[PDB]
């Protein structure tokens, strides 16, 4: 269960539990992210290791309108084409990887939205901030 | 009434500055297993997407002779010749006393080539046997001042040692496509009118650059780009007549080279698992390698060429002379084709007059009329200064055919006197950095400054 | 114009605009300062590439009190000696290029009391909210 | 002489077979299929997670 | 030398390689005494080599 106390449930210990129970201690799978030493050229190719990818995504979540590498509530509709499915079946007995499988085909579409909503948001509030 | 400031992340801004380019190619290269050019293992492969996007006003100033681009492609390319020649048999033990005579083929005699045998070590570390192999004159020279014309030796050990590259490994040349790293940006001026040096009113934005020719020539450009509306002239400046006039085509000129000695090569082991390969017999009859141009299109060209640099000189004619001379390599028109190294005689090419008269050769009398060059070949060659520069090219058998293009020229001005009417121009070489800069002319990279700053009527909420 | 919908404006579509048009879509801008792989030690060198600027500019953005890379509206009192310039005239009718151009002399000043302004603001919230 | 060279190898190395633990990096993960009655392809029913082979 | 003696160097000729691969000419030089060093115990005090 999720109720130990001082989590120690490792780098992938919640993987393939419920939704619900394995929203929390999401921090241990993001902070092991860094790791080696030096050996020859190869060693340090590989030493940018996630500091790519982490910029990657604090830039995706950044834009998205999110501060803190936690829960983010958007405004976006959910347009039930894309799974029509209840509510209970998703976030109660799935676990992230075949809902991953299910939903890995209508990624680019959600991001591009979500990109410029952020900014229209901004844009919104600058102008009713400076109307005063 | 109020202002206040306010910072803005990712303003476009550019700012020209030095960086370093990254190079990109086919991925047909990367089909090869091995030993296919160099692009394959030292560059990435590319992609055309995204298009040359075009901005809506923009205004620049761009400079061809003021830029490091150029140097920086000269260094790579040294970088990656020297690099090539590592893992090839470095030769050493074969400049010993040959013993050298006439050539006498079983099918006649040829003047260019001489019959020299010396001595080699076998497998075994101290043991020798007798060997021969046919030498090209220019390879060939005299051993001391003691007049013994039965002994000579290569044209080495007084200045450097010498290496033989792989037989594996051709110099084709592929197409390269320099790109900027992220956080820099490539300018291209999209004016096909442009002098070379100032504005131009249409700039694009590219990712990474169009295919380049790592291409070697003196005298005469070889196959690559090619002008969009009619010949334009590039010079750094013409009051001072040292420097190197670059002239641009608006069609190409065809030119077809051959050598039908049909030459044969040997195989000669020397040392643990290395072979040294020489040209042995020849078989069928002697004849002379050869050049070939059209006459007509030269002739159109050169008159193009005239009545453009006319406007520059309107109060003079113009004049073509031979160059100036000297070395082989020097005055010379050298290049490569299927690894043999071609020195041509450009001296019954450039040989006319013009007096802005132009003459239509609509005619068409005689179609299949030309112009035929007579050219040398060489083995050791010294392409670079303080590079390892000599060089071994390993003979090919059969006989072979350089079809190509010509898209560009070098002239230069003449010591003018007297107050000539007729001031000339002449063929003049030089280093490959004249040659890579007619094609890197239109890019230029600049730097992004995405913060800025900027007042309005808002302030922060407390 | 601006209202293309689903944003492909490239890298710098939107330079030599309007400052009014250019303010939007800045998102494309610095989405874009990744690329490059491996070859020899001069492209390891050149693949830290936009992680260290990025960072610079991260840090210098922090520290005057802003989250998200998005406009930032700041209390500082625009001094008029470094431009004297008519509102309409820079903000409507003129592009960056040339407005970086003029006021590439006032840098360091701006910046100095931007630093402090945030470290003074936080301090005086801090007490505020301790004082209770 | 009749394929290629030759080299000598230093006397004071030795060729002992030395145990090498093979890491991953970080940003990637080792899964190891725990059944000991696997046949080489197929899937496996108990998989745990290994940061050093 | 032309001018006296001196201890501290001794004359040494031998021969070396010219320019081609196998060819032998005769060379002199000047070496200082702590760099050279007797060959062998045969004690032939007109052969002498380097310290290497
Ligand atoms: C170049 O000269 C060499 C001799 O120095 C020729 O090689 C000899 O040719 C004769 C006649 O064919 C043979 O009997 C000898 O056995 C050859 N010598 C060796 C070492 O093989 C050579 O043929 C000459 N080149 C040409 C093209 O004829
Ligand atoms: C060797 O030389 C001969 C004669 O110069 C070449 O003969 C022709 O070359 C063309 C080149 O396209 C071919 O299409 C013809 O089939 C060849 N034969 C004839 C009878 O014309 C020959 O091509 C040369 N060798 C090579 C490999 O190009």
């Amino acid at each position: 269960a999720v109720g130990i106390g001082a989590v120690f449930l490792g780098f992938l210990g919640a993987a393939g539990s419920t939704m619900g129970a394995a929203s929390m201690t999401l921090t241990v799978q993001a902070r092991n992210l860094l790791s080696g030493t030096v050996w020859g050229i190869k060693q340090l190719q590989a030493r940018v290791l996630a500091v790519e990818r982490y910029l990657r995504d604090q830039q995706l979540l950044g834009i998205w309108g999110c501060s803190g590498k936690l829960i983010c509530c958007t405004n976006v509709p959910w347009n039930s084409s894309w799974s029509n499915r209840n509510l209970s079946e998703i976030w109660d007995n799935m676990t992230w990887l075949q809902w991953d499988k299910e939903i890995s085909n209508y990624t680019q579409i959600i991001y591009g939205l979500l990109e410029e909503s952020q900014n229209q948001q901004e844009k919104n509030e600058q102008d009713l901030l400076a109307l005063d | 009434e109020n202002l206040w400031v306010t910072v803005y992340y990712g303003v476009p801004v550019w700012k020209e500055a030095k960086t370093t380019l990254f190079c990109a190619s086919d991925a047909r290269a990367y089909e090869k297993e091995v030993h296919n050019v160099w692009a394959t293992h030292a560059c990435v492969p590319t992609d055309p997407s995204p298009q040359e996007l075009v901005l809506g006003n923009v205004t620049e100033n761009f400079n061809m002779w003021k830029n490091d681009m150029v140097d920086q492609m000269h260094e790579d390319i040294i970088s990656l010749w020297d690099q090539s020649l590592k893992p090839c048999v470095k030769l050493t033990p074969l400049c010993v006393t040959l013993i050298c005579s006439d050539a006498t083929v079983k099918t006649g005699t040829v003047e260019e080539m001489k019959n020299c045998s010396f001595n080699t070590t076998t497998e075994i570390r101290d043991k020798e046997k007798k060997e021969y192999a046919l030498f090209y004159k220019p390879d060939i020279v005299p051993l001391s001042e003691t007049n013994n014309t039965s002994e000579y030796r290569l044209i080495n050990c007084n200045t450097s040692a010498c290496t033989q590259a792989c037989p594996k490994v051709t110099f084709e040349p592929i197409p390269i496509h320099y790109c900027a790293p992220a956080g820099y940006a490539i300018l291209k001026c999209n004016d096909e009118t442009f002098n070379g040096t100032g504005p131009c009113s249409n700039v694009s934005t590219v990712q990474c650059t169009h295919g380049i020719r790592p291409v070697v020539s003196t005298q005469l450009l070889l196959n690559g780009s090619l002008a969009e509306k009619e010949i334009v002239i590039r010079s750094e400046n013409l009051t001072n007549n040292a420097k190197i006039i670059i002239v641009h085509l608006h069609t190409p000129v065809e030119i077809v080279c051959t050598r039908p000695n049909n030459n044969t090569r040997k195989s000669v082991r020397i040392g643990p698992g290395q072979t040294f390969y020489a040209t042995g017999d020849i078989i069928g009859d002697i004849k002379q390698a050869h050049c070939n141009i059209s006459e007509e299109k030269w002739n159109d060209t050169l008159q193009k060429v005239g009545i453009e640099l006319q406007k520059h000189f309107p109060n003079k004619t113009i004049k073509y002379n031979q160059s100036a001379g000297g070395d082989m390599e020097i005055t010379t028109h050298s290049f490569n084709c299927g690894g043999e190294f071609f020195y041509c005689n450009t001296s019954n090419l450039f040989n006319g007059t013009y007096n802005g008269t132009y003459i239509s050769t609509n005619s068409s009398a005689n179609s299949t009329s030309t112009i035929t060059l007579q050219c040398r070949i060489k083995q050791i060659i010294n392409m670079w200064q303080g590079v390892g520069r000599c060089m071994y090219a390993p003979p090919i058998a059969g006989n072979i055919t350089c079809r190509s293009n010509i898209t560009g020229l070098l002239l230069t001005r003449d010591g003018g006197t007297n107050s000539n009417e007729t001031e000339t121009f002449r063929p003049a070489g030089g280093d490959m950095r004249d040659n890579w800069r007619s094609e890197l002319y239109k890019y230029k990279v600049v730097k992004i400054e995405p913060l800025g700053v900027a007042p309005t009527r808002c302030k922060r909420r407390v």
